[PDB]
């Protein structure tokens, strides 16, 4: 179930202007389930609604969870992959074990008690996230506010070679029609493979595998006078199990540009209010299950590196969910 | 043996990484603007 994959992209898509956009649902869904732990009544339905989750329990969402990260970890030792969460609490401040324990059990959550007034909380915060996606994403906070209770941060790295890797030497400059209709010069990669392949009315797909072909990519190309936007649109889960079962290998001429692009998203904004999460961005939240005190979200904080060229694919992905009181 | 196909990313388009037992997409997106 993609389901909260597509509804991200498409909410993503409409509320931002930039030309690139670049989600880990994956990152953001783990950094929000662990928060979920901790919310009670409508805070915790509302975030269930958001992530597409309504109708699930706790138990079987941290067991999903728990399950998806050991899978993701192991399937392919060829392939490079970090799944690693960190929960960053006020000193002094109660956080209720049973909340701690569950995040430690099911998300491997590394938990620490932190004077968030130190010079080296922002550091030790901004250095975990380097330490955990091959320093591509630096940073994931510039400011800690004075009433900040709690950091809970999910970072997702990967880092594959192709099965059928380009060489350089083959990469020739070319040019590339940007979406603001402006032509650009790229460094346009090539090779002639065997690779996974279907059409519709609208795109021509390709799926490029890595490593031991757990793990792959799936490039929709829409045809000429087709859009993104109108693919982004019409995704679902009948429309990407419609691509993936209709892919058959193929004997490809592929070109395909080397690119790089680093995203950043306030996810608190409008893109998560209207995936239907209110209630928890505001003072009326109730989190008991993490402390008598009363906190919220003030802000979604969902930073994504992607590099993708002739050996593979590095990416990288960090969400934190800043809670205040 | 079979002529290729041309599959030649010159303009926007969609992508995203996803893993295949458990069937899950780790990062989507779309890149309208290629940068270095
Ligand atoms: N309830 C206050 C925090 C405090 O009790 O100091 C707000 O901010």
């Amino acid at each position: 179930d993609n389901a909260f994959a597509f509804d991200l992209l498409q909410t993503t898509r409409k509320h931002v202007t930039e030309a690139n956009v670049f989600i880990s649902p994956l990152s953001v869904s783990m950094a929000l389930n662990m928060t979920l732990n901790g919310a009670a009544g409508v805070t915790a339905d509302e975030m269930k609604t958001a992530l597409r989750e309504t109708g699930y329990t706790m138990e079987d969402i941290n067991e999903y969870s728990h399950s998806l990260r050991e899978a993701l970890l192991k399937v392919d030792p060829s392939t490079t992959i970090g799944m690693a969460n960190s929960i960053w609490y006020k000193q002094g401040e109660l956080v209720k074990e049973p909340f701690i324990l569950a995040n430690r059990t099911h998300y491997d959550a590394e938990v620490k008690a932190v004077d968030f007034s130190s010079p080296a909380t922002l550091p030790a915060i901004n250095g975990w996230c380097a330490q955990k996606t091959n320093d591509k994403i630096t940073k994931i906070l510039d400011y800690i506010p004075g009433n900040a209770f709690m950091y809970l941060i999910n970072a997702v790295y990967f880092k594959g070679i192709w099965v059928t890797q380009f060489k350089k030497s083959d990469t020739k400059r070319a040019p590339f029609r940007k979406a603001d209709g402006t032509t650009q010069e790229v460094n346009m990669m090539a090779q002639k493979s065997t690779f996974g392949y279907t059409t519709d009315e609208c795109c021509q797909y390709l799926e490029m595998d890595y490593g031991n072909k757990a793990f792959s990519m799936i490039v929709m190309l829409p045809n000429e006078g087709q859009t993104t936007r109108d693919v982004i649109e019409q995704l679902d889960n009948k429309h990407w199990s419609m691509i993936i079962k209709g892919i058959r290998p193929t004997q490809v001429s592929l070109r395909m540009p080397r690119f790089k692009t680093e995203c950043k998203y306030g996810l608190e904004k409008k893109i998560l209010p209207e995936m239907g999460m209110n209630v928890p961005f505001t003072e009326t939240a109730d989190f008991p299950g993490i402390t008598d005190a009363a906190i919220f979200i003030s802000r979604v904080i969902h930073k994504t590196f992607v590099q993708v060229d002739e050996e593979g694919t590095e990416a990288a992905a960090v969400t934190a969910v800043e809670m205040v009181k | 043996s079979t002529t290729p196909i041309n599959f030649h990313i010159n303009k926007p388009f969609v992508f995203a990484i996803r893993e295949k037992s458990t069937g899950v997409i780790l990062f989507i997106g779309e890149i309208g603007e290629v940068k270095e």
